[PDB]
């Protein structure tokens, strides 16, 4: 599942700190059941520091 | 080509071909994608102005330094009197000005749009190139058309040309502001004493 | 100068030298033209 | 390979490739191969403008006290008072060494592109390295371009060090002129006469 | 203009160019006519009655306090007080506004974008501070082309 | 007292049970993540609610949240 591994998407979610700006998906998990299997890298952190979080395909988009 | 500096590398958007192209945009005013179309089109227009300008500040006042036509100076022009209101020939230009700059404005913008006549219309420009508008009101000797490598020297012998008189205008311009003398007597008082007759002495 | 001139283009350095210059500019319009309080120009 | 300091190791950058190489770096200001570039071009035009700063600083004071010439002193020789005013002498320098030193800012960074006279095409200076024109306007006899390289670098390495004697010099008639309040020559002959009491600290 | 007299003409102006000058006057009694301290209140007074012949000479307007007050509503009169200042100002601010934002466009597209705000290249800056001159050209120029704005579907925006 | 509540976008990564002082967290299993595990708050009675479990959590936004409620004298840290 997942739009591709090494995209640029855009996040739908509205309580992420990096809604509506550029990601890089790093993994996909492929496994059923997983709420939030994409795995999007950002290029700035948040206020906890980190710019690992995981998101559904349904918040996220190609761009 | 020649280039405004040897040993600089020339910009991609003036690639040699528009006349006058000496490589020179150091601070990028006609990078992106369709802005060097509009940037030609002001260059003629104020390049035009320019030799419109110099032939009417430099000419009537140089002879009136001979004396044969006492005309008054270019900056004290706009206090003369003539059989119109100095404030009425304003705005009798500017609706002049609304009809002749708006027919160039659908030129830059659509062109080859309106070089037919708005009233008798078997009248037609017959120009091909946006900002050469030929025709018989305009180039009525027939000197815009032939060869694109001769076409582009006239056309580079206009901005060579009228790139000096905006030099030239904003030049008398700045001289009427510190000096309050006019243009041609700045001259002949720089052939007298060059080397006391300079900008840093008249601040 | 790979890492000399790298740290004289940190951003308190280079603060530094451009206020100082900045200041240095300032003061020097203020000797010659002081107490300019309207624009001739 | 002699060095200034001969127990001490010689630096990475100064490999004795360039003329005048000593190994003089203890501050490490050279260390970028950029930088040293532009560093061998600043000390070139600093050899070459001290020695003609010591020709005119203590060649004509020695006339004037042997009584050749009746030229005024190296300090107050701008006080005095010619033909162009001495605030728009400046400027007339600015313009031409806008021409001498901005072509020779091209040649620092793009070698080999301002070595063709633009006027003339034609003339061309017969120059292959950075620092070192050529050509007739600035190597008329031709000692410059030999074909052997070993007598081709040590005169390289005459020029610098009679350079850097001369930067020496002209400092040292600065400082003369600002503890002695005498020409250089005048402080020459008054060392000449009791070496062992005329010094810095005669006071 | 909005009851001020020029400052030309003022008599409370005139009154404060003379109790200036006694005020320094009298501090230049106790020191020697040639002494260093008392060149400095003689380039004092010198600067001082440059000043007072300066504004009344702009066309100032001065109150019935003796002082100078700028007219800031654009009268034809009254440009360099602060229509011809401002647009000197604004021409200078928008200089630092545009080099400034072109300088993150030119770091944000780079390896360590981060590193070069910290560490700000001079080579990089430096050839887009000459560029900072012509800047209205630039601003509207990337404002009719879209480049100035950020379309909102790009822009990080906190919840409702 | 405080209410603690899990939600779904938790990853496993029991940091929120490790910064807890007062023993409110623990791991139970889990199928929606790679863990394969998510985090309860069975004693949310003992829970003093000064959120080191959403401190520690590094999932954006956070997947344990601490509500301020009702206040007793397991949730003001008292010893008198
Ligand atoms: C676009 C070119 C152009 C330039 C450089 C000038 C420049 C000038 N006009 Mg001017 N005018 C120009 C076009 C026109 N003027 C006028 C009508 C006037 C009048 C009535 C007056 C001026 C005056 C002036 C001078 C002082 C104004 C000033 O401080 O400017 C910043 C200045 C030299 C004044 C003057 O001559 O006083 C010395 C003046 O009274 N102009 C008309 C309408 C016919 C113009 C057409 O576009
Ligand atoms: C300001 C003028 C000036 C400049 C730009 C240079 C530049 C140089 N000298 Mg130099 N010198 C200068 C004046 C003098 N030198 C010397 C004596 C020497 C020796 C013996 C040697 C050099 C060498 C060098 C080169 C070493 C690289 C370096 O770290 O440069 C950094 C230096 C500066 C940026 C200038 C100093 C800054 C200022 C004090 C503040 C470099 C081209 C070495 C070389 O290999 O040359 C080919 C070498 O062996 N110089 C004397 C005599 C005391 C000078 C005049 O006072
Ligand atoms: C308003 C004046 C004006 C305009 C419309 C242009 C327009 C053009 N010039 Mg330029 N030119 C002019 C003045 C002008 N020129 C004058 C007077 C000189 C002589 C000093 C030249 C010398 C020149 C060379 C040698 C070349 C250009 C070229 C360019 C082109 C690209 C750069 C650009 O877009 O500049 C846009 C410029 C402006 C919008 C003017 C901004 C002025 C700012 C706001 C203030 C400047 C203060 C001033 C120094 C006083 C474009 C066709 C190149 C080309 O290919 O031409 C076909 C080329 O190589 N120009
Ligand atoms: C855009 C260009 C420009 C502008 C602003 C003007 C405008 C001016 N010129 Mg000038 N001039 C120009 C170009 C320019 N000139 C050129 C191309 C030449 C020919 C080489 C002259 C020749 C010239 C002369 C001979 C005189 C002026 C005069 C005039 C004034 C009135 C024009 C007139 O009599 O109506 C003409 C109306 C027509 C319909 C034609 C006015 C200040 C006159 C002046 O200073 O007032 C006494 C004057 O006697 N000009
Ligand atoms: C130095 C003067 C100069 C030069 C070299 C030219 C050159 C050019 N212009 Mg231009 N132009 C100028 C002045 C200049 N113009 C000025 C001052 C204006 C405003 C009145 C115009 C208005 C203008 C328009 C709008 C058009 C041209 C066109 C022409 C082209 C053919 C006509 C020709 O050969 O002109 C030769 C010019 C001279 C011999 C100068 C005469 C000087 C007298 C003696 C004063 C050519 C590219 C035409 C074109 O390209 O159409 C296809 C066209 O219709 N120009
Ligand atoms: C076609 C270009 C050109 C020509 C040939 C002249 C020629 C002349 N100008 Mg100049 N002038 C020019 C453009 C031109 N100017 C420009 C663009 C400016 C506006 C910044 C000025 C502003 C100016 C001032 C304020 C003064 C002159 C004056 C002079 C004379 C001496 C040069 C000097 O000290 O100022 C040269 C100043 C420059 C800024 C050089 C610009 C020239 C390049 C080519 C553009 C000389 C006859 C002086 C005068 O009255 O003579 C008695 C004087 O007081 N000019
Ligand atoms: C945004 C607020 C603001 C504004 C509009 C001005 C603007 C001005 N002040 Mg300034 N001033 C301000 C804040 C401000 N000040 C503050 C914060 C300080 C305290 C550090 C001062 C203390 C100060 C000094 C000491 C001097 C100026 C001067 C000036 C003039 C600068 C002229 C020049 O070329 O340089 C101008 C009228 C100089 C001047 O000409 O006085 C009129 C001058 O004497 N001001
Ligand atoms: C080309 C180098 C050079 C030469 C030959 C001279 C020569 C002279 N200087 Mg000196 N001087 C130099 C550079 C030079 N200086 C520099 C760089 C400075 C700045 C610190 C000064 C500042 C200075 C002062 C302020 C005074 C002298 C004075 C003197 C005279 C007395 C000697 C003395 O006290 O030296 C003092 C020397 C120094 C302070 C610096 C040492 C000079 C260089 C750097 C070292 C030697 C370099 C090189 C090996 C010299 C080769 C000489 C060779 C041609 C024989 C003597 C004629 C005095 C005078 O007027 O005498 C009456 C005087 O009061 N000098
Ligand atoms: C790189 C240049 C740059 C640019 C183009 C702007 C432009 C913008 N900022 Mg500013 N700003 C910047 C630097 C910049 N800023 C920096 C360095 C800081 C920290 C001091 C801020 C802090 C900041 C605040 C606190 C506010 C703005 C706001 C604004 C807007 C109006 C201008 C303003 O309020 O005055 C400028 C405001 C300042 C506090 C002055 C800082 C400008 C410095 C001196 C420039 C430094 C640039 C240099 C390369 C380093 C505009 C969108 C306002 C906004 O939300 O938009 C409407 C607003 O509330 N900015
Ligand atoms: C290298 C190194 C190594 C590491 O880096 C460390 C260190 C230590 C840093 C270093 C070193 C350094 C040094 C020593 C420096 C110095 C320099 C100098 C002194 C220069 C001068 C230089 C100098 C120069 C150019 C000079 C010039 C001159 C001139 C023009 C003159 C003129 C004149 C004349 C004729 C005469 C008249 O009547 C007057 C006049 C007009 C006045
Ligand atoms: S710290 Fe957050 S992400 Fe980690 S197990 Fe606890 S609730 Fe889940």
């Amino acid at each position: 599942i997942g739009p591709k591994r090494g995209s640029i998407v855009k996040v739908l979610r509205r309580e992420s700190y990096w809604f509506n700006d550029t990601g890089k998906v790093v993994a996909v998990d492929q496994a059923p059941g997983v709420r939030y299997p994409v795995v999007v890298r950002f290029d700035k952190v948040n206020y906890a520091g980190v710019s690992t979080n995981n998101y559904s395909p349904d918040e996220l988009e190609q761009s | 080509r020649p280039l405004w500096l040897p040993g600089s590398e020339a910009p991609k958007w003036l690639d040699g071909s528009l006349p006058g192209d000496y490589g020179f945009d150091p601070l990028d005013l006609a990078a992106e994608p369709g802005r060097l179309n509009w940037m030609v089109q002001a260059e003629l227009v104020h390049c035009r102005w320019a030799m419109l300008g110099a032939a009417g500040i430099f000419i009537p006042e140089l002879l009136t330094k001979i004396g044969i036509l006492n005309t008054p100076s270019w900056y004290k022009a706009g206090d003369a009197t003539y059989f119109a209101d100095q404030g009425t020939l304003f705005i009798v230009e500017l609706l002049l000005m609304a009809w002749a700059e708006s027919r160039r404005w659908a030129d830059i913008a659509r062109p080859g749009s309106v070089n037919t006549d708005p009233i008798f219309p078997n009248n037609k420009l017959t120009g091909t190139d946006v900002g050469y508008p030929g025709g018989l009101w305009f180039d009525p000797l027939g000197w815009g058309s032939g060869s694109e490598d001769k076409l582009k020297e006239i056309r580079t012998k206009e901005v060579k040309n009228g790139r000096l008189a905006m030099l030239a205008v904003l030049g008398a311009f700045v001289q009427a502001n510190v000096t309050h003398v006019g243009p041609i007597d700045n001259l002949f008082a720089h052939l007298a004493d060059p080397y006391h007759t300079t900008i840093l002495q008249s601040l | 100068m790979q890492d000399v001139k790298t740290y004289l283009s940190t951003a308190p350095v280079l603060a530094t030298l451009w206020f100082g210059f900045l200041a240095g500019l300032l003061i020097e319009i203020n000797r010659f033209f002081p107490d300019a309080l309207v624009l001739p120009l | 390979r002699p060095l200034w300091f001969p127990g001490s190791q010689p630096p990475e950058w100064l490999d004795g490739s360039l003329p005048g190489d000593f190994g003089f770096d203890p501050l490490g200001l050279g260390s970028d191969p950029e930088l040293l570039k532009w560093f061998v071009q600043a000390e070139l035009v600093h050899c070459r403008w001290a020695m003609l700063g010591a020709a005119g600083i203590f060649i004509p004071e020695a006339l004037t006290k042997a009584g050749i010439l009746n030229t005024p002193s190296w300090t107050v020789a701008g006080d005095q008072q010619y033909f162009t005013d001495a605030t728009t002498l400046f400027v007339i320098e600015i313009i031409l060494f806008a021409w001498a030193e901005g072509r020779r800012w091209a040649d620092i960074i793009n070698p080999g592109c301002v070595n063709v006279d633009p006027v003339f095409p034609n003339n061309k200076l017969t120059g292959t390295d950075v620092g070192y024109p050529g050509g007739l306007w600035f190597d008329p006899l031709g000692w410059g371009q030999t074909g052997d390289a070993a007598k081709l670098k040590d005169l390289r390495t005459r020029e610098i060090k009679n350079g850097r004697l001369a930067m020496l010099a002209v400092l040292g008639a600065v400082v003369q002129a600002n503890y002695t309040h005498t020409g250089p020559i005048d402080n020459l002959l008054a060392h000449l006469a009791d070496p062992g009491h005329n010094t810095i600290f005669a006071l | 203009v909005a009851g001020l007299t020029p400052c030309k003409e003022s008599k409370g102006f005139a009154k404060r160019q003379k109790q200036e000058i006694k005020k320094l006057e009298g501090r230049l009694k106790l020191y020697a006519p040639d002494s260093a301290p008392a060149l400095a209140i003689n380039a004092t007074i010198e600067k001082t009655k440059r000043r007072f012949e300066f504004y009344g000479n702009q066309g100032l307007l001065c109150g019935t306090d003796g002082l100078p007050h700028l007219i800031v509503d654009g009268d034809q009169a009254h440009l360099g007080e602060f229509v011809y200042p401002g647009l000197v100002f604004l021409y200078i601010a928008g200089w630092i506004g545009w080099v400034g934002r072109a300088y993150l466009i030119d770091v944000r597209t780079s390896k360590k974008p981060t590193e070069k705000e910290i560490i700000i290249d001079v080579p990089l800056a430096l050839r887009i501070m000459s560029k900072g001159l012509t800047w209205p050209v630039a601003a509207i120029g990337e404002l009719r082309s879209g480049k100035l704005v950020e379309k909102s579907s790009n822009i990080t925006v906190s919840p409702r | 007292a405080h209410s603690v509540k899990i939600y779904d976008t938790c990853i496993g990564c029991t940091q929120c049970v490790r910064a807890c002082p007062t023993d409110v967290l623990e791991m139970v299993p889990w199928d929606g993540c790679k863990a394969s595990q998510i985090a309860s708050a069975p004693r949310t009675e003992d829970c003093v609610g000064c959120k080191r479990c959403e401190s520690a959590c590094p999932t954006d936004f956070l997947s344990v949240r601490v509500y301020l409620g009702a206040e007793t004298t397991r949730s003001m840290g008292l010893a008198y």
